[PDB]
RNA sequence: ACUCGGAAUUGAUUUCGUUCAAAGAAGGUAGGUUCCUUGUGGACCGUUAUAUCUUUGUUCUUUCCUUUUCCUUGUGGCUG
RNA sequence: GUAAGCAGAACUGGCGAUGAGGGAUGCUCCUAACGCUUGGUUAAGGUGCCAAAAUGCUCGCUCAUCAGAUACCAUAAAAGGUGUUGGUUCAUAU
RNA sequence: GUCAGAAUCCAUGCUGGAUAUGCAGUGUUAUUCACCGCCUCCUUUGUUUCAUGCAAUGAUACAGGCCUCUGGCCUGCUUCUCAUCAAAGCCCUGGGCGAGAAUCUCAAUUUCUAACAUUGGAGGUGAUACAUCCAUUGCAGACGACU
């Protein structure tokens, strides 16, 4: 299976790299086969439930600490009625602890840009 | 005709494997190249590093010519040149450039929210002195 | 309206690897914005490149896209070689060139 | 990470051969000569063909005991060097005297090298360095040497051209530069 | 040298104006007639 | 991996070590204007460069002189065709190269946009002090281009010009600036401990 | 293809470095004299004094480089 | 033989019968010998631009009112220079 | 560091400039349904050696410079502006309101930039000419051309 990367811990804050979420910043719950991540707030980004790929993802050091997460499985992700009572009993916690910090909440919902004078390789 | 090569004078190494630390002179060798070192907590060894290499900063701690490496370490505590350096400007945006290298992208977030909320108080002032 | 939000570094082709008197047609040949040693060239060995460009006529879309990957650096300058699905046309040369920066570390 | 560019490669060794036992002649006189070379085998080199020169003794007729590297005792510190060599022109052999100053014998060779074929255009295979002595302030006879000389020494850095770390450099600024740079 | 501006007068005779027809004959004679009320409205702008 | 346009300041320039930065950057697809050519300067004194430019001037096609070697004399005119001795020209690409270069002997338009360096071409930088010099401006009216002293005079015109825009923008410089020092008290003391970490 | 790393070994059984002790010196500090061009000055005399360095022992350090054999994690390429 | 890209020999290696990379350009010099090709590494030779790679680093010398710039190779000498940079050895700072 | 100085050199003057496929100014611009402009508003196609912030206007010197100048700064555009809060969307004079955006089911160029030309429409203002053949000339002429 796909290994995981020291940088992704459960909570962190991931940014996506292509598809059509590309550029948002968005919050990591677990590795499930196919070693894929499952990352996941939908008031918030307008972004879903779904598994994204480890390698069009790159990981951040900032981070989030109630949430179900072990039921979830790969069966399921492979209009709809259950998936939007599934997603808005699994941020339920994350709603609540993101009610806090207004720049934290900021800072998922702006998307990131390679803005002119920055090196992706001289990051961070 | 201010800053000279002369002993306990403080440079910025500006081309090398150090690049951007703060090294001491004890001795001129010839007239290139010069007995560069640091006792610490720069950290670079001692060595016959050339002329051209090495900025001088304003700020020197005097001392009798060619010395041991412990008898800077004596000598510069008492002083602090290092540290009275990084108080003027040059000395403050070299540790600038050094942190802004170390951001993590929710302080690079952090940073350019604080600006633009500067900007709106900016430009209220700005209509504002002008009325 | 203009593209928001790019997630790409931004490319020239330079040519093809070669020597005075040979091309290589197969091994292309690339600079990137910023990039200026061996050193920095190492984040993006096995990033994935785009040359993109536009046609008279095909499935619904004036656009094509040759994809390709970065292999290895070029000297001691920024430098970067290439390879693409197809050879690169030498209609594409001082063409830019979008990198994109996955697959990630 | 200490910087290979700055010196040229010599190091300085100490070589002693013997000839050779034979049943005329046993138990000769041994030999011994300090040279400076690239490395543990071009001393050997160097030996044999010097040795060559003093006395009836070859490669092939001759035994090597040992090569000793020899460094420095204290390279933290600047000291005068008054080396002598030999060299030859394209006319005729020439000795000379030479003074030289680094922190070490094997600095002042690799800078006696540069200076050599810089002003004589003497090629490598010619110079042969004789002997390497250290020497005190009041003892070097050359001018460029005595200006050095003397404690509160000072030297103004004057037009500033700094060689900028690649990645550094760019081929477009905006400014303009600034040289005297204070 | 780059002409800046020309100014010309308010009435030409037909001895001028021939100059600038290849066939004098067959023409309506324009040449200078939006000139000629334009001046009249003269060109101390120019 | 470069901008849209870049003009040239040409004056404290060496004429070749110029030319080699630009031709490059002409086949990487950058697109360029220089400006200020009449103050380019070349390594050696004017006599030395006077008679190579007579040197050159000798060269004619002795059947019909018409066709041969045009010797062109405008300073815009002489660095144009040393870059184009470091491009492979008759070559389809090479032509290219040319079409994007502009070169200027300062008009209106770029005036108003700023003008870049080189710095490694450059005369305090590489020419050892002493060693003799050269302007391209005198080597050119020694060769019979008329136009010296217009190009002194519309310069010294729109450097008075640029004076009285430099004083506006020097005051509300300073104008900014004061309004700065209050709103940078005004909002909350932590962020203004936070800017002083990284410069502004 | 490029790298983060270590673990023992060889030399001069430490190249260095570093703590003391005595001895000596000049490219002579404190200290005297004295002098201008008033200096981050120079001549004369002074040997550690309100700076020091070097030679020779000694206090405890395993790295600079250089032999010797061997276990390592990080990214990428080509083919299957 | 004054000499010749002249004539005649000895030993080995080439060209002829042979491309490829270098010497700008060259049957004979250098590297190196060839089935179609993917990747890696070098050779001779090079890295301001034409031109793939250093306006790399480090230490000397040189200012040419015809500088100089890479073996075969596309020419230069006798004799001079208080132009400058070092050396050798005498004589009172020169 | 300067100065004088030639039957020399470069200009000037003179010849050409269809010797730069070079550039400027000015006149008149098609008998009134009949085409033809110019300036906005918005759609058909088709060009680009090359859209993704493809950005930034003192003037100098380098054994010195710059000023917000009793002070402060230089040692690089390595900076300084610009980039937020829902959609490359919809509503209120340029800022500000809200809204379950996904199953685009693990990436597929992020299809909309720019001016240039063009097909056909809206509204505002406008315009009612020349050249060639032909005949004649002889300042010209092999024929074209030229007067």
């Amino acid at each position: 299976m796909a290994k995981l990367r020291s940088s992704i811990t459960p909570g962190t804050v991931l940014i996506l790299l292509s598809g059509g979420h590309r550029g948002k910043r968005v919050v990591f719950l677990k590795q499930l086969p196919s070693g894929l991540l499952l990352v996941t707030p939908f008031k918030v980004n307008g972004v879903p439930l779904r598994r994204v790929n480890q390698r069009y993802v790159i990981a951040t050091t900032t981070k989030v600490d109630g949430v179900d997460v072990s039921s979830i499985k790969d069966e399921q992700f492979g209009l709809p009625a259950q998936f939007k009572q599934l997603q808005d009993s699994v941020d339920k916690a994350l709603l609540a602890s993101l009610s806090k910090d207004k720049l934290l909440t900021q800072y998922l919902k702006t998307r990131f840009t390679l803005r002119g004078n920055m090196r992706p390789h001289e990051m961070k | 005709f201010t800053r000279y090569y002369q002993p306990g004078r403080l440079c910025v190494v500006q081309y090398g494997p150090d690049a951007g630390k703060l090294c001491f002179v004890v001795d001129i060798i010839n007239q290139t190249r010069v007995l560069v070192d640091g006792a610490g907590v720069t950290g670079v060894k001692r060595q016959s590093m050339p002329v051209r290499r090495i900025a001088l900063t304003d700020q020197y701690l005097k001392i009798p010519r060619s010395v041991r490496s412990a008898t800077l370490k004596k000598a510069l505590e008492k002083d602090d040149v290092i540290a009275k350096f990084n108080q003027s400007s040059w000395g403050k945006r070299r540790l600038a450039k050094e942190q802004r290298a170390n951001m993590s992208d929710f302080d690079r977030f952090k940073l350019m929210v604080i600006l633009k909320q500067r900007r709106k108080v900016m430009q209220q002032k700005l209509k504002s002195l002008k009325k | 309206t203009k593209q928001p939000v790019r997630l790409y570094v931004r490319g020239i082709v330079l040519g093809y690897k070669r020597s005075k008197v040979n091309q290589y047609p197969s091994c292309s040949l690339l600079q990137l914005e910023g990039v200026n040693d061996r050193k920095d060239t190492q984040f993006y060995l096995g990033k994935r490149v785009a040359y993109v460009y536009k046609a008279k006529t095909k499935q619904g879309s004036k656009y094509r896209v040759i994809w390709g990957r970065i292999r290895r650096p070029h000297g001691n300058g920024g430098i970067v070689r290439a390879k693409f699905r197809s050879n690169l046309p030498p209609s594409s040369i001082a063409g830019r060139v979008r990198v994109f920066l996955y697959p990630s570390n | 990470k200490a910087d290979p560019t700055l010196q040229q490669k010599i190091s300085q060794y100490q070589v002693v051969g013997r000839k050779q036992p034979t049943e005329a002649e046993p138990n000769p006189s041994l030999f011994r000569m300090r040279l400076f070379a690239r490395n543990k085998v071009l001393a050997v080199s160097k030996f044999w063909y010097l040795l060559k020169k003093m006395k009836k003794v070859k490669k092939s007729t001759g035994e090597i005991l040992a090569v000793n590297e020899i460094r420095e005792k204290r390279p933290t510190f600047v000291k005068n060097f008054g080396v002598w060599l030999r060299y030859d022109s394209r006319t005729g052999t020439h000795n000379m005297y030479k003074e030289v100053r680094d922190i070490s014998q094997n600095g002042a060779v690799s800078q006696l090298y540069a200076e050599m074929a810089g002003r004589h255009r003497a090629l490598p295979s010619n110079i042969q360095i004789i002997r390497v002595a250290e020497i005190k302030a009041s003892q070097c006879r050359r001018a460029h040497m005595q200006q050095l000389f003397d404690s509160k020494l000072k030297l103004p850095a004057i037009r500033r051209i700094f060689p900028t770390p690649k990645d550094k450099k760019s081929v477009f600024c905006a400014r303009k530069p600034t040289l005297f740079l204070h | 040298l780059r002409a800046l501006v020309t100014v010309w007068a308010g009435h030409l005779s037909d001895e001028c104006k021939r100059r600038f027809y290849k066939n004098w004959y067959k023409s309506k004679r324009k040449a200078f007639t939006k000139y000629a009320k334009r001046y009249g409205d003269k060109m101390e702008a120019e | 991996t470069f901008k849209k346009v870049v003009v040239i300041d040409c004056q404290g320039h060496l004429l070749g070590r110029l030319a080699s930065v630009v031709a490059k950057e002409l086949l990487k697809g950058q697109q360029i204007i220089c400006v200020r050519c009449e103050d380019i300067n070349i390594s050696g004194s004017l006599h030395r460069n006077r008679l190579k430019y007579q040197r050159f001037l000798r060269l004619r096609m002795n059947s019909n002189p018409r066709r041969g070697p045009y010797h062109l004399r405008a300073p815009s005119r002489i660095l144009w065709r040393t870059i184009r001795g470091m491009l492979r020209h008759k070559v389809e690409r090479g032509q290219k190269a040319l079409a994007r270069l502009q070169v200027y002997e300062v008009p209106t338009m770029v005036e108003r946009k700023k003008r870049m360096v080189v710095p490694s071409a450059l005369r305090i930088v590489r020419l050892k002090p002493k060693r003799n010099f050269c302007r391209l401006g005198d080597l050119s009216s020694q060769v019979g281009w008329s136009h010296g002293d217009l190009v002194a005079r519309l310069e010294e015109k729109r450097k008075t010009r640029s004076s009285a825009y430099y004083q506006k923008k020097k005051e509300r410089t300073k104008m900014q600036t004061e309004a700065k020092q209050f709103a940078q008290t005004t909002l909350p003391k932590d962020q203004v401990a936070f800017l002083q970490q990284y410069g502004h």
